[PDB]
């Protein structure tokens, strides 16, 4: 059978890379098919190579901590990106709460190392999300004579990612690894941007 | 002035 | 902007640094990732992150690979009946055994400290058996023997450096990786000493 | 070629990821058993790769039986009292028997109280108090005797504290994942250390 | 082919991961990757030297890049001069055929290349630059007619790939149009000079296929 033919050293191909390509397929079938096939042929011809690739990636984790952190700090330049150019007071309020959250998230790399002062930042972010969330429904309940399938969907995505962000914070205290916070904070910023882009139509 | 350049590339 | 930086900052050096072991694969995979990043800006980063997020799966597997590295494999075992050669076999096995058990001592500070002393003792005693067998070979033909002794010494030093940086990090994988490498070097000692004998 | 034979295949992985950790843990308290069982799995795995995986899955299949049985053993830990008891007429020796009995009786009650959140909290204290009381009795039978055995007693005294610490640690984990089986398993291990104490004194 | 790495390079690169060193990877490696497919020896030697220097003095590549960017106006001046020179027909394009139709094509090609090379000196006056753009249009317009007039009427040699160079000329002509529009939003004039110089080269390639 297949399993007795495949060498133990190849297991990361199926335990790590296969799941990666299976998530990629939902979004881009072409990329995943091609990349999977190259890894398959490479592994089959040089067993243990995938393990070596992955170890080399893990060894360069600090490049990746620096990169994600840096994307988060640089986000402060973009806080007023996608300010809905509508006159309405609720649209003024939605912009303001959107920019405010993006500013507080981009300040995370500064407030994080001192875990005591991070707690005092967790408070503000929570009530920044809550107050953006409150202005989403305030805008929505007066602006839904067009587009629901795309508009209700984006609110849903925000809620998932905002609580995924919270779960990341809880892990951070049990784990210690800033990178996961930086990644989700980045996601929440992007998701906020999508709301501003969506509530334009 | 810019028009005739745009009119040329439209023909092509 | 470059949502693509990780292609160049992580994947390229990853492939550049694997060329020695295999070049064709390194090339074909470089080409695939490049093709993919071009068509899908941001993809390589998302891939890297997904790999990084599987850290536990990966640590678990590296632990298993190290535990596996210990047992005697039919390719490196010296035929020579002499006591000095057989002493070398057992001392190699002893060091391989102790290195292979690291995944199960490291989480306990005290017992891991004992294991470090034990590894040190085992390395030292392997070198004694190495040295003592030198006299068995014609002294004008110890070229490969001495070089392999050096290589082994390098990796032992390199294991110490890794252990010394582990107490600053807590990144256990580096220990497992270095220990497995040392085990392989211990095998090359056996392979070298067999071929010249 | 003969390399396919020497090369470890994927389906042998559970030998190294499940069995070897178990044998490595076992070697510290029981070497001969650890050696022979490891050796037997190696021979068998080498001759028919995948075998160790098959064994693991057969045992995993029996989870509910083994979980039922582990609790059962805990409930029965009450019976062994005139068992492992030291046959000494001394007051301190009778105290050591009484405090050993008590700790076992209260741990054996865990499966009845663990479902009742309030009652269990008291049970935990009652256990913590029974542990202290026994450990005090051990100390005075060491304090007012100077026994013939060396640190072989002390080693076992140390081992009890280690396993007692682990039990209290298993408890704070239980209030985070709710898995009772871990408390039963840890209590059973603590009952065993208790019996190891009594046996050390006898000879 | 592909660049090879030494063990010493492999080691150096692995030890060079601090943020100050990212411009080596983010800017220099893509360059070395392109250089590789036309000039293998340069790509490898240049990467080799960059890697060693970067490892021993992290931040060096960032310094070199910033200083290159500082000297931007040298490059603008240089690119201006390249463009101005591009119109200097070597008289190897001049069609050896004495026919008036091939004489007509030479003059309209010289015409277009002439106007394009003067861009650096018209671009700073919006009035004159608008006229220049109009003149370019007429030049392109009048050249395409002469190509079509000579295309079906005369040649049709061993090569019918003369069709492709017209398709290329147009593609490059449309691209220059885009660059003008982008400039009127950027002010980055270097893109216009670079683009005008490509269109000149394409005009020459049309003239080359008629000979060889």
């Amino acid at each position: 059978n297949e399993a007795e033919t495949t060498s133990m050293v190849s297991m990361p191909l199926y335990a790590v890379m296969y799941p990666v390509f299976n998530e990629l397929e939902r979004v881009n079938l072409s990329a995943a098919q091609t990349l999977r096939a190259a890894f398959i042929k490479a592994e089959k011809e040089n067993p243990g190579l995938t393990q070596d690739i992955i170890m080399k990636i893990l060894e360069k984790k600090s490049v990746e901590v620096n990169f994600t952190e840096s994307l988060l700090r640089m986000a402060a330049d973009d806080v007023e990106e996608y300010m809905i150019e509508r006159p309405e007071p609720e649209f003024q309020d939605l912009n303001e709460k959107a920019r405010a959250l993006k500013q507080i998230l981009s300040k995370i790399p500064d407030e994080i190392n001192d875990r005591v002062r991070f707690l005092q930042t967790i408070k503000d972010i929570a009530s920044a999300i809550k107050e953006l969330l409150d202005t989403v429904n305030n805008v929505f309940k007066k602006y839904q004579y067009q587009n629901r399938r795309a508009l209700e969907h984006q609110k849903k995505e925000f809620v998932k990612y905002s609580k995924s962000f919270s779960d990341t914070l809880k892990t951070y205290f049990k784990d210690g690894k800033a990178i996961n916070v930086f990644v989700s904070a980045n996601r929440l910023i992007h998701q906020t941007n999508l709301i501003l882009q969506t509530f334009k139509t | 002035a810019t028009r005739e350049l745009d009119e040329l590339m439209a023909s092509l």
